[PDB]
């Protein structure tokens, strides 16, 4: 975005810089180990309240 | 870019009165500055006046000047606003030039005094783009 | 980075009047400072003036100066604002330079007085980036 | 950490006038302090001035000083603010340094008077980190 | 715990003027206190000054003191605030020290007058933890 | 329980001036109290002063006292507040001691005048727990 002004004139050179830098990492683990003991011809249970 | 500034001299009340062989005493027995106004024309840049050079000095008609070596002055920091008009203009400033409201008008008047014979001044300075400027004000009396 | 400051000296009322062989008595029988104004040009840095050196002293035309050893002064702490304009600017401060509103304008005028013959001063100091500065004000009278 | 304080001396009105062989009587027949101003430069620490040492005394040009044993003074408790600017700053205090609004500016001016020949002072003290400080104000007149 | 208090003496207007062989009469024919200011440095405790000892008295240069038996005074109850700053601080009090707002600043100034030759005082007292304190103010004139 | 009260004597303006062999007349021809301030130290109890005993009287250096039988006074009912600070404290009272806001501070100053040579007083009284109290104010002049 450059402009020109024919009515004024700046003194010298100015640069006015600005820097920005960012880095990031993440790591989520979530583990489950479930046992159940059961029988061969096991049926469901109907309680359900 | 153009520079166009005009000046109103107003050289009255500039000579000291002494030709009174009479007196303000009982009965003729016992008791025997110029304001320069600079204004910028419409469409002109801003300019700052730094000094003046006296190119011609004539007391009663004698050129006591030596134009090879004028009498320079460097005692002026006088700002002449641009010669535009807008909304955000302060008292002694100039418009940016891109207000979308800006007109070309006469600049704000700025004054200077030189207490002083007819001399021919020449003010100098630089514009808002830093280029040299000269303005002759020939003819001022006493 | 650039420094650009101008000065309006105004050396009127600087010489003491004594050439009166006449008198303010009955009938000619019995009874036989300069204001420097510094202003920073648009686009300039701020600067602080520390003192001045008299590079040329001439009473009635005699160079009584010895330019090998000028007369230094080191008794000034005078701040000349930057020469910009913004919204948060106080009375005697300078803009930061990143206001997104900032313009280039003439700085606030700051004055100094030296009660004093034509002498050629040279003010010195340092800018806002701490670099040496010199400004010649040659030509001041009495 | 740096200390940078400047002083405006202001030597006028410091010598008593007595060279009047004439008089304020009928007709020449019968009747035969310096304000130091300390201000801290932008980016400087705060400092407290404890006293001064006269390193060179010269009345009409005679070194009546004996620089082996200067004339110490230890009767000053003068605080020079840091030389920053913020929102919560009181009259005679210094910014903490972590305001997220803080700028580098000129500190508040603090004055001292010594009613006094050209002497060469040297103020001393300690900064906000308690380190010794010296500041020469050479050249003061009468 | 540390104690650090500084004093501004200001010993002007302390000697009575009598060396006038002339007079305020027709024509030379017929008619032939110091303010101590104590302030506490940042980070210091509060302290109360109880009195002073004159360790050295010299009128025109003669040690009329007998330092074996100084001249004690025990007629002072002067409180020097801590040297911090907070929100609930009253006029002549000290901060508790745990305000979560507390800074280290210069304490409130408290003054004392001794109408008095160069003497070398030494104030004494106790801090806010009730420990002895001494502060030499050597060099005061007349 | 502890009692700790301090006193500022201020014995200036206490001697009548009569050594004027000269006069306030035409030309040397024809015409040939101390304010005790008691304040309680932080953490102290309240105390009431009942009177004083003059343990040593010395006019120009002669012990005209007879310390076997001092000169007792019993005409004082002077209350010295506790030396704490709270919210409900009135002008001349003491805090209860269980305000949950209470601090240790300097008590309110209470004054007494004895228009009076160097005498050595000793005030006495009882604390808020009704125990005897003594406080020597040795050294007061005229």
């Amino acid at each position: 975005a450059a402009t020109f002004n024919p009515t004024q004139s700046f003194l010298g050179f100015n640069i006015f810089p600005t820097l920005t830098a960012l880095e990031t990492q993440g790591l989520t683990r979530r583990v489950y180990d479930g046992n159940v003991t059961m029988q061969s011809g096991q049926r469901s249970l109907s309680a359900t309240g | 870019g153009r520079v166009n500034v005009g000046v109103d001299v107003g050289d009255a009340g500039s000579e000291q009165v002494a030709t009174l062989t009479i007196t303000p005493e009982k009965c003729d027995d016992k008791g025997v500055p110029v304001t320069f106004t600079f204004t910028a024309r419409p469409g002109s840049e801003a300019v700052t006046i730094e000094g003046y050079r006296v190119l011609s000095d004539r007391l009663d008609g004698v050129e006591r000047a030596d134009p090879k070596n004028p009498v320079e002055n460097a005692k002026m920091n006088l700002y002449v606003p641009s010669g535009y008009a807008c909304e955000g203009l302060t008292a002694g400033a100039s418009c940016q030039g891109n207000e979308s409201d800006i007109r070309i008008a006469n600049g704000q008047p700025v004054q200077h005094q030189i207490y002083f014979r007819v001399v021919d001044l020449e003010f100098y300075g630089f514009s808002a783009n830093n280029v040299p400027f000269t303005r002759k004000v020939t003819g001022i009396v006493s």
